[PDB]
Protein backbone atom coordinates (compact mmCIF):
# COMPACT_ATOMS: atom_id res chain seq x y z
CA UNK A 1 0.00 0.00 0.00
CA UNK A 2 1.23 3.88 -0.74
CA UNK A 3 0.44 5.91 2.41
CA UNK A 4 0.03 9.73 2.75
CA UNK A 5 3.41 11.02 4.16
CA UNK A 6 3.02 13.91 6.46
CA UNK A 7 5.75 17.01 5.34
CA UNK A 8 5.72 20.72 6.16
CA UNK A 9 5.04 22.88 3.83
CA UNK A 10 7.85 22.83 0.77
CA UNK A 11 6.16 25.29 -1.57
CA UNK A 12 7.58 28.69 -0.36
CA UNK A 13 11.18 27.24 0.18
CA UNK A 14 11.02 26.50 -3.26
CA UNK A 15 9.20 29.70 -4.81
CA UNK A 16 12.01 31.57 -2.84
CA UNK A 17 14.72 30.36 -4.17
CA UNK A 18 13.38 29.70 -8.04
CA UNK A 19 12.58 33.15 -7.58
CA UNK A 20 16.39 34.09 -6.32
CA UNK A 21 17.79 32.19 -9.22
CA UNK A 22 15.55 33.83 -11.85
CA UNK A 23 16.44 37.41 -10.97
CA UNK A 24 20.22 36.44 -10.52
CA UNK A 25 20.29 34.87 -13.66
CA UNK A 26 17.93 37.65 -15.24
CA UNK A 27 20.85 40.04 -14.72
CA UNK A 28 23.83 37.84 -14.71
CA UNK A 29 23.79 35.72 -18.02
CA UNK A 30 23.45 39.22 -19.95
CA UNK A 31 26.78 40.19 -18.04
CA UNK A 32 28.35 37.13 -18.87
CA UNK A 33 27.67 36.89 -22.72
CA UNK A 34 28.75 40.57 -22.43
CA UNK A 35 32.56 39.70 -20.85
CA UNK A 36 32.82 36.73 -23.41
CA UNK A 37 31.78 38.97 -26.23
CA UNK A 38 34.34 41.50 -25.48
CA UNK A 39 36.78 39.56 -24.57
CA UNK A 40 36.62 37.16 -28.14
CA UNK A 41 35.98 40.73 -30.01
CA UNK A 42 37.95 43.46 -28.13
CA UNK A 43 40.74 41.50 -26.43
CA UNK A 44 43.33 43.35 -23.80
CA UNK A 45 45.63 46.09 -24.83
CA UNK A 46 49.27 44.77 -25.91
CA UNK A 47 52.22 46.87 -23.92
CA UNK A 48 54.45 49.06 -26.01
CA UNK A 49 56.66 52.20 -25.23
CA UNK A 50 55.81 55.56 -25.55
CA UNK A 51 56.49 57.03 -28.45
CA UNK A 52 58.43 60.93 -28.11
CA UNK A 53 56.39 63.89 -27.33
CA UNK A 54 53.32 61.74 -26.25
CA UNK A 55 51.01 62.56 -23.80
CA UNK A 56 48.67 59.55 -22.98
CA UNK A 57 45.49 59.37 -21.38
CA UNK A 58 45.04 58.20 -17.77
CA UNK A 59 42.87 55.63 -18.72
CA UNK A 60 45.80 54.20 -20.95
CA UNK A 61 47.82 53.01 -18.18
CA UNK A 62 45.38 49.93 -18.19
CA UNK A 63 45.05 46.91 -19.99
CA UNK A 64 41.33 45.20 -19.80
CA UNK A 65 38.91 46.84 -21.85
CA UNK A 66 36.48 47.01 -18.90
CA UNK A 67 38.80 48.38 -16.85
CA UNK A 68 40.23 51.15 -19.10
CA UNK A 69 36.19 51.81 -20.05
CA UNK B 1 -2.53 -8.30 38.18
CA UNK B 2 -3.51 -6.75 34.93
CA UNK B 3 -5.35 -4.46 33.72
CA UNK B 4 -8.69 -2.68 35.86
CA UNK B 5 -12.03 -2.91 33.15
CA UNK B 6 -11.54 1.27 33.27
CA UNK B 7 -8.25 0.66 31.59
CA UNK B 8 -9.14 -2.26 29.07
CA UNK B 9 -12.03 0.09 27.96
CA UNK B 10 -10.22 2.60 27.40
CA UNK B 11 -7.67 0.64 24.84
CA UNK B 12 -10.19 -0.92 23.33
CA UNK B 13 -11.62 2.30 22.35
CA UNK B 14 -8.24 4.15 21.73
CA UNK B 15 -6.87 0.92 19.33
CA UNK B 16 -10.39 1.26 17.69
CA UNK B 17 -10.01 5.17 17.00
CA UNK B 18 -6.40 4.67 16.08
CA UNK B 19 -6.79 2.01 13.39
CA UNK B 20 -9.39 4.04 11.74
CA UNK B 21 -7.03 6.81 11.53
CA UNK B 22 -4.13 4.60 10.44
CA UNK B 23 -6.36 3.51 7.66
CA UNK B 24 -7.52 6.67 6.60
CA UNK B 25 -3.31 7.32 6.04
CA UNK B 26 -4.04 5.32 2.68
CA UNK B 27 -3.73 6.80 -0.66
CA UNK B 28 -6.55 6.27 -2.73
CA UNK B 29 -5.99 5.53 -6.62
CA UNK B 30 -5.67 8.76 -7.82
CA UNK B 31 -4.30 11.10 -4.77
CA UNK B 32 -0.66 12.11 -6.20
CA UNK B 33 -2.88 14.25 -8.71
CA UNK B 34 -0.13 16.26 -10.73
CA UNK B 35 -0.45 18.97 -12.55
CA UNK B 36 0.59 19.70 -15.72
C1 LIG C 1 22.90 30.11 -10.03
C2 LIG C 1 22.38 31.25 -9.16
C3 LIG C 1 21.97 30.77 -7.76
C4 LIG C 1 22.58 31.63 -6.64
C5 LIG C 1 24.11 31.43 -6.49
C6 LIG C 1 24.84 32.73 -6.08
C7 LIG C 1 25.34 33.55 -7.30
C8 LIG C 1 25.99 34.87 -6.89
C9 LIG C 1 26.60 35.64 -8.09
C10 LIG C 1 26.98 37.09 -7.71
C11 LIG C 1 27.63 37.85 -8.88
C12 LIG C 1 29.03 37.28 -9.25
C13 LIG C 1 29.74 38.13 -10.35
C14 LIG C 1 31.29 38.04 -10.26
C15 LIG C 1 31.99 38.75 -11.42
C16 LIG C 1 33.30 38.05 -11.82
C17 LIG C 1 33.48 37.96 -13.34
C18 LIG C 1 34.95 37.73 -13.75
O1 LIG C 1 35.80 38.41 -13.30
O2 LIG C 1 35.29 36.70 -14.66
C19 LIG C 1 36.57 36.11 -14.44
C20 LIG C 1 36.89 35.19 -15.61
C21 LIG C 1 37.15 36.05 -16.86
O3 LIG C 1 38.38 36.74 -16.70
P1 LIG C 1 38.75 37.97 -17.78
O4 LIG C 1 39.63 39.00 -17.12
O5 LIG C 1 37.49 38.63 -18.26
O6 LIG C 1 39.58 37.34 -19.10
C22 LIG C 1 40.81 37.95 -19.45
C23 LIG C 1 41.14 37.55 -20.93
O7 LIG C 1 41.12 38.73 -21.68
C24 LIG C 1 40.09 36.58 -21.54
O8 LIG C 1 40.79 35.52 -22.17
P2 LIG C 1 40.36 35.07 -23.71
O9 LIG C 1 40.87 36.10 -24.68
O10 LIG C 1 40.98 33.75 -24.03
O11 LIG C 1 38.71 34.96 -23.84
C25 LIG C 1 38.05 33.90 -23.15
C26 LIG C 1 36.61 33.83 -23.64
C27 LIG C 1 36.51 32.80 -24.79
O12 LIG C 1 37.25 31.66 -24.41
C28 LIG C 1 37.06 30.53 -25.26
O13 LIG C 1 36.19 30.53 -26.05
C29 LIG C 1 37.99 29.31 -25.13
C30 LIG C 1 37.45 28.28 -24.14
C31 LIG C 1 37.96 26.86 -24.43
C32 LIG C 1 37.40 26.28 -25.74
C33 LIG C 1 38.46 25.47 -26.53
C34 LIG C 1 37.90 24.13 -27.07
C35 LIG C 1 36.37 24.19 -27.29
C36 LIG C 1 36.01 24.47 -28.75
C37 LIG C 1 36.52 23.36 -29.69
C38 LIG C 1 35.45 22.93 -30.72
C39 LIG C 1 35.04 24.11 -31.66
C40 LIG C 1 36.20 24.55 -32.59
C41 LIG C 1 36.30 23.67 -33.87
C42 LIG C 1 34.93 23.54 -34.59
C43 LIG C 1 34.69 22.11 -35.08
C44 LIG C 1 34.56 21.12 -33.90
C45 LIG C 1 35.60 20.01 -33.97
O14 LIG C 1 35.78 33.42 -22.59
C46 LIG C 1 35.57 34.41 -21.59
O15 LIG C 1 35.49 35.56 -21.89
C47 LIG C 1 35.45 33.99 -20.10
C48 LIG C 1 34.03 33.58 -19.71
C49 LIG C 1 33.22 34.77 -19.19
C50 LIG C 1 32.63 34.49 -17.80
C51 LIG C 1 32.28 35.80 -17.04
C52 LIG C 1 31.58 35.52 -15.68
C53 LIG C 1 30.42 36.52 -15.41
C54 LIG C 1 29.42 35.99 -14.35
C55 LIG C 1 28.46 37.10 -13.85
C56 LIG C 1 27.07 36.54 -13.48
C57 LIG C 1 27.04 35.89 -12.07
C58 LIG C 1 25.88 34.86 -11.92
C59 LIG C 1 26.16 33.55 -12.70
C60 LIG C 1 25.32 33.44 -14.00
C61 LIG C 1 26.19 33.33 -15.26
C62 LIG C 1 25.55 32.42 -16.33
C63 LIG C 1 25.46 30.95 -15.88
O16 LIG C 1 35.79 34.35 -15.86
C64 LIG C 1 35.93 33.02 -15.37
O17 LIG C 1 35.26 32.65 -14.46
C65 LIG C 1 36.93 32.04 -16.03
C66 LIG C 1 36.98 30.70 -15.29
C67 LIG C 1 37.30 29.52 -16.23
C68 LIG C 1 38.79 29.11 -16.19
C69 LIG C 1 38.98 27.58 -16.16
C70 LIG C 1 38.80 26.99 -14.74
C71 LIG C 1 40.14 26.54 -14.13
C72 LIG C 1 39.97 25.56 -12.94
C73 LIG C 1 41.17 25.63 -11.96
C74 LIG C 1 40.81 25.13 -10.55
C75 LIG C 1 40.75 23.58 -10.46
C76 LIG C 1 40.16 23.08 -9.13
C77 LIG C 1 38.74 22.49 -9.29
C78 LIG C 1 37.64 23.56 -9.21
C79 LIG C 1 36.95 23.78 -10.56
C80 LIG C 1 35.59 24.45 -10.41
C81 LIG C 1 35.44 25.66 -11.33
Amino acid sequence: KRLFIIKPSGFYDRRFLKLMRFYILLTGIPVAIGITLVNVFIGEAELADIPEGYVPEHWEYFKHPISRW
Amino acid sequence: SGYTPDEKLRLQQLRELRRRWLKDQELSPREPVLPP
